[PDB]
């Protein structure tokens, strides 16, 4: 089978920067090479067909070149809506194959998260489990540390995080951390705190509640 | 030309499932899907794109990827502008989003008696939204929906956060909207996480003005089609 | 006066070629059920009333003249030439003209269609640098709707011009519905051009060209064609009629006005 290798694996660049993505084929595929953009949880969209043709309706900041084994996709002026994963794809031979993708991220000014904590609902406690949720809203960069504390005991092994994709307009992220406890454990303790560490914060921010208040 | 897949859902290892893709609208000529070759392509959760099968406009020149050859069968009914993928002997690793994708080159003009000699198989210029196929021994389970209530201490002067926790469902996906899709600004619906129980969970949150908390409605509409569950949860302060 | 026949055409001393289910024109164009006639030769081609066409629906303006010309030449010898067709898609086929399991077309013709979103003004040339005349067979496609026209050829109106120094034919496709033939209301029309030694075939088209693949060799000689249902038999007879082979030992005959070979004069 023909293998396509993309470089880099991911990149970040500033709005307006010129960005170069490469694709290398394991053999000569002439110009039977196409580029797609995929935004998270959406279908791919064709950008460039047959190595260098710009698909109708695609902004002219996208261009493609190369032939044989080495291909490039260039974004001449990166825009906030260009975030997503970019795939090359060959049809020189069966099976048709895609590269592994290059993820494109916007590098923007640091933005501290707005933090919010949510106690479990009384309805949920009827299930025998309690979920405590911490929300970090509209921050940059993606890296953040959320620690859970229950009456000042640091929690490990019982939380999970989920992060949005970078917003196509403001280039920020949001993140949830969910702490899962049994009802019995939840009701033994009083102070529930979410402690957030992030580049945009000079010292950690803590949000907390007292159970039942 | 626009494409819409359907038929995806949960099946047990070894079972069969049939996917459909329906073409609607027009392109050059006023061309419909039946002018064109089409492939199925899938994407496993968090992974890249894998080409599966191709079929020419007139039903011929079929080929498959080795991963699915002998198990999957591609076909089409041009009178309904519909493509099919008949899957059999399904395996856990067949799990993923399945897309219908139209190849760009005109391959026939129906009614003209012309067909292109060669199957070009060039760029996929139209893709559908995709249909999720989950191959698992685990059971379907509808979610429970709980409020993420705006706090008593939700001054955060002037902006408040609220949401819905959609817990303990299988398989993916669930969809969430707010106020039947009228509230979109400030909404974040997080990607699903697989819990240690083997069930999924997700939250959706929105930020609103603090002054709006007494005084207009916020309902999260949760839909989990695999279990036919539909909940409209009204979210209010304690 | 020779007044009777055996009712059979003797296969000597003339090379008799039995068309079976094929007209000479279908053998010429290369209708797939006539593939067995490729490069055949004859003294007399025999056309049968069972003959039928089984390819894309077509007509030939001035059919009788092309049939006569080919018949007199006595050969379907075809030489493929290196025509270049830049910016178009070659080898168009049809479910109306199956060859093997798949859609096909007349073997000696090349159905050109658009490439991508464009069909350029084709301008090709083929010099005759040989010492014999070349016969080229070509055509024009008549779509049944404007949507077919623009889907296949881009331009809303095509045109095909084929010329040499001696003459020019300019054919304008006629978009419209003809009577239905096996589910199609479209047609191809067939035309021809002879290119003498030292002359040059020029083809110019911005749509609807059914292109030649090469040329047929032209000879002059004794060959002809006859319509007859008489079976072929293994015997010798110089004189052949549509009713069958007749003895030529008598000076007159009243079997048929149509004869091949050294025959008695008709009455
Ligand atoms: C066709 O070919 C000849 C030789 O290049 C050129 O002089 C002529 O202008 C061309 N005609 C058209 C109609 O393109
Ligand atoms: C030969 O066939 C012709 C044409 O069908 C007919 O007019 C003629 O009478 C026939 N003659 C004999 C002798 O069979």
């Amino acid at each position: 089978d023909i293998q396509l290798t993309q470089s880099p694996s991911s990149l970040s660049a500033s709005v307006g920067d010129r960005v170069t993505l490469t694709c290398q084929a394991s053999q000569d595929i002439r110009k039977f090479l196409n580029w797609y953009q995929q935004k998270p949880g959406k279908g791919p969209k064709l950008l460039i067909y047959d190595a260098s043709n710009l698909q109708r309706g695609v902004p002219s900041r996208f261009s493609g070149g190369g032939s044989g084994t080495d291909f490039t996709l260039i974004i001449s002026s990166l825009q906030p809506e260009d975030v997503g994963t970019y795939y090359c794809q060959q049809y020189d031979g069966l099976p048709f194959t895609f590269g592994g993708g290059t993820k494109v991220v916007i590098k923007r000014t640091v933005a501290a998260p707005s933090v919010f904590i949510f106690p479990p609902s009384d309805e949920q406690l009827k299930s025998g489990t309690a979920s405590v949720v911490c929300l970090l809203n509209n921050f940059y960069p993606r890296e953040a540390k959320v620690q859970w504390k229950v009456d000042n005991a640091l929690q490990s092994g019982n939380s999970q995080e989920s992060v949005t994709e970078q917003d196509s307009k403001d280039s920020t992220y949001s993140l949830s951390s969910t702490l899962t406890l049994s009802k019995a454990d939840y009701e033994k303790h009083k102070v529930y705190a979410c402690e957030v560490t992030h580049q945009g914060l000079s010292s950690p921010v803590t949000k907390s509640f007292n159970r039942g208040e | 030309v626009q494409l819409q897949e359907s038929g995806g859902g949960l099946v047990q290892p070894g079972e069969s499932l049939r996917l459909s893709c329906v073409g609607s609208g027009s392109s050059f000529g006023e061309s419909t899907l039946s002018y064109y070759a089409v492939s199925w392509v899938r994407q496993a959760p968090g992974k890249g794109l894998e080409w599966l099968s191709i079929i020419n406009a007139g039903g011929g020149d079929i080929d498959y990827a080795d991963s699915v050859e002998g198990r999957f069968t591609i076909s089409r009914d041009n009178s309904k502008e519909t493509l099919y993928l008949q899957m059999t002997n399904l395996r856990v690793e067949d799990t993923g989003v399945y897309y219908c994708a139209k190849h760009m080159s005109m391959q026939q003009v129906p009614g003209s008696g012309w067909e292109r000699a060669d199957l070009v198989g060039d760029a996929f210029d139209v893709w559908g939204q995709g249909t999720m196929v989950t191959v698992s021994s685990a059971s379907t389970k509808g979610p429970s929906v709980f409020p993420l209530a705006p706090s008593s201490k939700s001054t955060s002067g002037g902006t408040a956060a609220l949401g819905c926790l959609v817990k303990d469902y299988f398989p993916e996906p669930v969809t969430v909207s707010w106020n039947s899709g009228a509230l979109t600004s400030g909404v974040h619906t997080f990607p699903a996480v697989l819990q240690s129980s083997g069930l999924y969970s997700l939250s959706s949150v929105v930020t609103v003005p603090s002054s709006s908390l007494g005084t207009q409605t916020y309902i999260c509409n949760v839909n989990h089609k695999p279990s036919n569950t539909k909940v409209d949860k009204r979210v209010e302060p304690k | 006066v020779q007044s009777s026949s055996t009712g059979k055409i003797c296969n000597n001393p003339h090379r008799i070629l039995d068309g079976i289910d094929c007209t000479l024109i279908d053998a010429l164009l290369g209708d797939p059920h006539c593939d067995v006639f490729q490069n055949e030769t004859w003294d007399l081609f025999v056309e049968r009333s069972k003959a039928f066409s089984n390819c894309y629906p077509y007509d030939v303006p001035d059919y009788a003249s092309l049939r006569s010309l080919v018949a007199s030449s006595g050969t379907l010898e075809f030489i493929t030439e290196g025509f270049t067709w830049t910016g178009v898609t070659q080898n168009g086929g049809s479910n109306a003209c199956k060859r093997g399991p798949g859609s096909g077309f007349f073997s000696r013709l090349n159905w050109l269609t658009k490439s991508g979103s464009t069909y350029p003004v084709l301008n090709v040339t083929m010099p005759n640098n040989d010492n014999f005349d070349k016969l080229y067979i070509w055509g024009v496609h008549h779509p049944s709707t404007n949507q077919e026209q623009t889907s296949l050829y881009v331009q809303a109106s095509g045109r095909v011009t084929v010329s040499t120094r001696r003459s020019q034919q300019t054919i304008i496709p006629n978009i419209g519905s003809r009577p239905w033939v096996r589910g199609l209301s479209s047609r191809i029309s067939i035309y021809w051009t002879i290119v003498k030694p030292g002359d040059v075939l020029v083809i110019n088209s911005n749509g609807n060209l059914i292109a030649p693949r090469g040329y047929f060799k032209m000879r002059t000689g004794k060959s002809s064609i006859m319509r007859s249902d008489a079976p072929i038999d293994t015997c010798i007879s110089e004189c052949i009629t549509p009713n069958g082979s007749i003895p030529n030992d008598k000076p007159f005959q009243n079997v048929n006005k149509i004869t091949y070979g050294a025959c008695p004069k008709y009455v």
